[PDB]
RNA sequence: GUUACGGCGGUCCAUAGCGGCAGGGAAACGCCCGGUCCCAUCCCGAACCCGGAAGCUAAGCCUGCCAGCGCCGAUGAUACUACCCAUCCGGGUGGAAAAGUAGGACACCGCCGAACAC
RNA sequence: GUGUAAGUGCACAAGGGAGCUUGACUGCGAGACGGACAUGUCGAGCAGGGACGAAAGUCGGGACUAGUGAUCCGGCACCUCU
């Protein structure tokens, strides 16, 4: 019959990230020309959606996941520098050349700038 | 309203090769004047004013 | 590539006696100290605004770390506190520093209280956090204790992810606090 | 006497004397009851002068409620001044009664004298009014 | 922790000057404040404190 | 032997301007107001004094999103 | 297509919440190990950030159960009211609450991704 | 709690805190409110030249409404007007 307090920082973490990315948000938008590139992050691995937020639908997508990405070798950097070229390769091919950057309720360096980094790069416009 | 030695003081805010006086009311209970200080003059552009009175 | 006295033997002994004690079914249940938390309230913010410094200057000795001086939130004047009065310095403490002053505090320190009978075991609060007070700094070797020019007291407190006081007690025990075995 | 011991407000409108009651249209507390049925305010010293009524009239044992209170003023100003100027201070404290509210409820066991009570306090308020058993 | 420097950190000895049951550990007390003699209870050398009490040492609860 | 009231403030007209169904030019006025009593939607932008205004021309929707009034600007059709 | 999966969103935003019971961890969501490198604390690698996968589903989360704390909520009647009749009173045609009741409800919907498969 | 009265709003924070900093700019302004009249209020968007930010984008004073006084007559600086 063991029983807990309260808060563990697993929740914290999980309503804060919800509470500020429900906060940047307001800023941002959704459309089939601008669509919003969304960032869903991990300890392991990360995901990615462009998404129409006038329908709440989505064009694009990209992970960590697939073999075809687990084939890199390198650094998590690395994986998410190939995400990165996989979701330009693919969002030019859908038809979409301009977009926003949803950091998605995370800070900005590290994994998600050097995506994003490696996207600009690569061809998209932000 | 008057011309009181007012707490919120001062005017006057000539530029260096600049003539566009901008102008500000301040108060003068604080220390500070050889610094900061911006804005746009004619047929010039962004560049630093003095509040000289 | 290193590891202090107690986070070895909490890791060696306590974990497992806990677990031969209140039988968990996951160790993640375990009770684990997380942080140690210093405060010091001069209180004398509006008659000796130096005495702050020289508290800062003490557990900067003490604890190896730059405090936090806390300001005063509510303007309260039957004390002459006002918004923005420096009143306290606060410290965290968390990790190997943190097991390395519980080593230094219990071995070099409270065995040089005067006539120290026992701490209480009553200190806790709703689970177990010992949340006990010190009148002078003249007991760490880390103090020069020649220059103090006032006593300059504090309060600690410890906090453990322990969900009540008979599991709180037993791990300070097995970590080696003297409470009053009673 | 009753008064408050502030109000947030102390010069108010004149209450309204329209439309039937909302509460207070039944016995709560007691056994023996009374019921207003027209419009009117009731003040201080009127309800008083009914419980000092009720409670000579009883002597010893028997309880009394009062299900009101006088928590809305009324404004005299001085006298001889012409109109104008302002408006007076507060003097006296009515409760407004719409028809169907309860003011007194009695406890005292027998109803010969519990009534006869009861009509004593009536006799001393500007009201018709009526007399009720907690019964349907 | 970081820069805004914080008091400087080295290991410890500290001698049991009661019954030579002595300690040795990393700390945060150095330059700061630590004592002579670095005698190396280890595979490394640092430096030493003159225990003048402790625990085995003080009768209490843990000592008599 | 004062009344030391008798001040006021004149009025500022505020409320709703243009309701339901409405057709609005751009940067039409829809509603004066002090707060944020009804909020921005689509097409709809806020001013220094918590006025609102049409961004977009079309027609009228007092709707709300999540508890709170809110007004928007649909595309009206072609003729 | 599909399962007790994850993520982004919506509802004129609690019919969706809180609390209690049981139960799950394949890939994923996680917690955890440690501060070498970017980077960070008004002090603290606690948080943010970085590098990995020893360990556990205990907690977070998802699934079912409990209508209990909260919410939703009618029909009909009443109050009030527009108009008309009416010498005070009151009344007729239409509109119609709040509360209360019967009840409902341990949400619903959309897209991509996984895993699973012909 | 919101600098200052009250209300309307603010937890999605407009509350609290930290780093840069001067848009507390210049040239304009579609369409509108309110409207005896003069006054008064917001204003997307364009241009130069900038701040911040990784970018999107926001910044033409302050959470909003009060904080001041028409016209005439003179005063100071600048103008490729007389």
């Amino acid at each position: 019959a063991h029983k807990p307090v309260g808060q563990n920082i697993s929740e914290v973490r999980r309503n804060a990230r919800l509470r500020r990315h429900a906060r940047l948000r307001k800023k941002v938008a959704g459309t089939a020309e601008v669509p919003r590139l969304v960032v869903n992050r991990s300890a392991r691995h990360i995901h990615v959606q462009l998404v129409n937020d006038l329908n709440g639908t989505t064009l694009a997508a990209a992970s960590s996941i697939e073999a075809d990405v687990r084939a890199i070798d390198g650094d998590k950097k690395a994986h998410s520098v190939r995400v990165g070229q996989l979701i330009a390769e693919r969002a030019k091919a859908a038809g979409v050349e301009t977009v926003v950057f949803d950091r998605g309720g995370y800070t900005y360096g590290g994994r998600i700038a050097a995506l994003a980094d490696a996207a600009r790069e690569a061809g998209l416009k932000f | 309203a008057r011309n009181e030695i007012r707490p919120i003081v001062k005017l006057r805010s000539t530029a260096g090769t600049g003539y566009t006086y901008v102008t500000r009311k301040n108060r003068r209970n604080d220390p500070d004047r050889i610094v900061l200080r911006k804005y746009d003059p004619v047929l010039r552009r962004h560049v630093e004013f003095r509040e000289e009175r | 590539k290193a590891l202090p006295r107690l986070k070895q033997r909490y890791r060696e002994e306590i974990r497992e006696a806990l677990q031969q004690e209140f039988n968990y079914a996951n160790v993640m249940q375990i009770p684990g100290v997380v942080k140690v938390v210093v405060n010091m309230g001069v209180g004398d913010a509006a008659r000796d605004a130096k005495l702050i410094n020289g508290a800062i200057n003490d557990l900067a000795l003490i604890t190896g770390q730059k405090p936090e001086v806390r300001r005063a939130r509510k303007s309260i004047a039957q004390f002459k506190l006002r918004e923005g009065m420096p009143i306290g310095a606060r410290v965290t403490l968390r990790g190997d520093r943190m097991w390395e002053f519980l080593d230094r505090l219990i071995s070099i320190a409270l065995p040089r209280i005067r006539d120290f009978r026992g701490l209480s075991p009553k200190q806790f609060d709703g689970t177990g956090n010992y949340t006990f007070g010190l009148n002078e700094q003249s007991m760490f070797h880390e103090i020069d204790v020649d220059s103090i020019d006032r006593p300059r007291g504090m309060d600690i407190t410890v906090v453990t992810t322990a969900t009540n006081d008979a599991e709180g007690r037993a791990l300070l025990r097995a970590l080696g606090f003297p409470f009053k075995e009673n | 006497m009753l008064i408050p011991r502030k109000v947030k407000h102390r010069k108010q409108h004149h209450p309204e004397q329209r439309g039937i009651a909302s509460g207070g249209t039944s016995v709560s507390f007691g056994d023996y009851g009374i019921q207003a049925l027209e419009h009117a305010y009731i003040t201080n010293r009127q309800i008083e002068s009914a419980r000092i009524a009720i409670n000579r009239h009883i002597k010893r044992g028997g309880k009394v409620w009062i299900n009101i209170f006088p928590d809305r003023p009324l404004t005299k100003k001085p006298a001889e001044t012409r109109m104008g100027s302002g408006k007076g201070s507060p003097e006296w404290w009515v409760a407004n009664v719409k028809p169907g509210r309860v003011l007194f409820e009695l406890s005292y066991p027998d109803e010969k004298t519990a009534r006869d009570a009861l009509t004593r306090a009536i006799h001393k308020l500007p009201i018709k009014a009526r007399i009720v058993t907690r019964e349907e | 922790m970081k820069p805004g420097i914080h008091p400087d950190y080295h290991p410890v000895v500290f001698q049991d000057a009661a019954t030579g049951a002595q300690f040795l550990t990393r700390s945060t007390a150095t330059s700061t404040r630590t004592i002579e003699w670095p005698t190396p209870s280890g595979p490394k050398t640092y430096p030493l404190i003159v225990v003048d009490v402790t625990s085995d040492s003080h009768p209490f609860w843990t000592g008599s | 032997s004062s009344s030391r009231n008798g001040r006021d403030s004149a009025a500022q007209r505020l409320g709703v301007k243009r309701f339901g169904g409405q057709v609005v030019k751009a940067g039409e006025i829809l509603v004066r107001q002090r707060g944020t009593h009804f909020h921005p939607g689509v097409n709809v932008g806020r001013g220094g004094d918590d006025t609102l205004f049409a961004l977009a021309p079309g027609a009228v929707e007092f709707g709300a999103k999540r508890g709170r009034k809110t007004v928007n600007i649909v595309p009206v059709a072609r003729p």
